[PDB]
């Protein structure tokens, strides 16, 4: 099995300023045939649907603000807020779809 | 010479449906440009395949 | 617009059994698959199923009393669990794959 180990549970915020979340796989994501890697970061409100951010690792799913930027290959992830806003109070986790376990992140709490 | 490599990947995809690669091909003609766009929705849609 | 809709919220004396549904539309339902995740009030994946075959492949946590099941002509997915426990008690997701997760269906079990 794939394990997802991601960064802070929690997280305190200054209204403006950046806020950068980790996720690190067990395995590589990297899938050899399209050259993408298999990770998605999802945004999760209270009561709420988690709601795609950014899929294959780097790419900024259509509606979401440019401000939500996720990087990374292989191993190592990450999904970065440029400046964090008063709406973006929410839970944020990763998930890979490589192998057939999927498996997700301990998630992320963004508070003042 | 990129686009004719996006025209071979999306054409030699293996399991698409059919449909829609005519439709990712078309767009491909219709506009040779875009060709990372469509290579992505190629991509986005055989990573969600059964 | 792709859309997944699911039941509405479940009340269960334990050992009973529930059913919960997901109806789909947006999207050629036959060719991508439906999972299935367990959100305790982290996330757990439960499995998916073939929506062309009706194949379930279910996870090692959830061989035992859950069963996925289709109804093709509605675009419609279910998920059964048997024997419902205290720990059963969560919010259930129906995604299309990893693209556009279903609102949710929140089961009791009291």
């Amino acid at each position: 099995d794939i394990q997802l180990t991601q960064s802070p549970s929690s997280l305190a915020m200054s209204g403006g300023q950046k806020v950068t979340m980790r996720c690190k796989s067990s395995q590589s994501l990297l899938n050899s045939r399209n050259e993408r890697n298999y990770l998605a970061w999802y945004q999760q409100k209270p009561g709420q649907s988690p709601k795609l951010l950014v899929y294959f690792a780097s790419i900024r799913e259509s509606g979401v603000p440019d401000r939500f930027i996720g990087s990374g290959s292989g191993t190592d992830f990450t999904l970065t807020i440029s400046s964090v806003q008063a709406e973006d109070l929410a839970d944020y986790f990763c998930l890979q779809h490589y192998n057939t376990p999927w498996t997700f992140g301990g998630g992320t709490k963004l508070e003042i | 010479k990129d686009q004719q490599s996006a025209f071979y990947e999306i054409l030699n995809m293996p399991n698409l449906n059919e449909a829609q690669r005519n439709g990712f091909i078309q767009s491909l003609k219709d506009d040779p440009s875009q060709s990372t766009n469509v290579l992505l929705e190629a991509d986005k849609w055989a990573s969600l395949q059964n | 617009q792709i859309q997944l809709v699911q039941s509405g919220p479940e009340l269960k004396k334990p050992g009973e059994t529930v059913k919960i549904s997901c109806k789909a539309s947006g999207y050629t339902f036959t060719d991508y698959s439906v999972h299935w995740v367990k959100q305790v009030p982290g996330l757990k994946w439960m499995g998916w199923i073939n929506t062309e075959t009706g194949e379930p492949t279910y996870a090692d946590d959830f061989k035992g009393r859950f069963a996925f099941s289709l109804e093709s002509s509605a675009s419609t997915a279910y998920l059964e669990i048997h024997n419902l426990t205290n720990e059963d008690t969560a919010t259930y997701f129906c995604a299309l794959g990893w693209l556009h997760w279903g609102l949710g269906t929140t089961l009791t079990v009291s």
